[PDB]
């Protein structure tokens, strides 16, 4: 429910929080089972993936409209270096505008100094790079090597 | 410029935008701060005779 693809980057840590009619036990089997499914990947230095969570209550909807009552249900929620990609292209439709400076009298004229929307600007380009540097191998040195499995 | 008798046209072209500029903004800044340790371990166990 965000359109970056979970495939393109790596997630880095996770939380499922499920309800209602629940095991604890297939809960397990299916965490181990997509731990074990490496088309969803994460990165390797975080071996214990997961946050898990467990409660009774069932699936409860609204009247007059909308989704369907269920009687078990899941929520997902998982930091990925694809979100570097969804950030990068805001970051590029900042660049192609103010490289123009359109919009920007605005944002003067309602108050902010341009030194403060010059240094967002590479403060985003530095989250790019915070992201791209925790998408590494199990080196902390130099030394990675040019080939690439992911 | 030379041209027609009398009254020309009176024509500015100054464009506004910022041109090609020092702003290359895409440079590695801040990687996670990350230690390299090597490690070593030895066995003392009770050793009489």
């Amino acid at each position: 429910m965000v359109k970056c693809d979970p495939r393109h980057g790596k997630y880095m840590a996770c939380c499922l929080l499920y309800r209602g009619d629940v095991v604890p036990k297939d809960v397990n089997a299916a965490i181990a089972t997509i731990k074990t499914k490496r088309s969803i990947q994460f990165v390797d230095w975080c071996p214990t993936g997961f946050k898990v969570g467990i409660n009774y209550q069932p699936p409860t909807v609204v009247p007059g409209g909308d989704l369907a009552k269920v009687q078990r249900a899941v929520c997902m929620l998982s930091n990925t270096t694809a979100i570097a990609e969804a950030w990068a292209r805001l970051d590029h439709k900042f660049d192609l505008m103010y490289a123009k400076r359109a919009f920007v009298h605005w944002y003067v004229g309602e108050g902010m100094e341009e030194g403060e929307f010059s240094e967002a600007r590479e403060d985003m380009a530095a989250l790019e790079k915070d992201y791209e540097e925790v998408g590494v191998d199990s080196v902390e040195g130099e030394g990675e090597e040019e080939g690439e499995e992911y | 410029s030379p041209g027609t008798p009398g009254s020309r046209s009176r024509t500015p072209s100054l464009p506004t935008p910022p041109t090609r500029e020092p702003k290359k903004v895409a440079v590695v800044r801040t990687p996670p701060k990350s230690p390299s340790s090597a490690k070593s371990r030895l066995q003392t166990a009770p050793v009489p005779m």
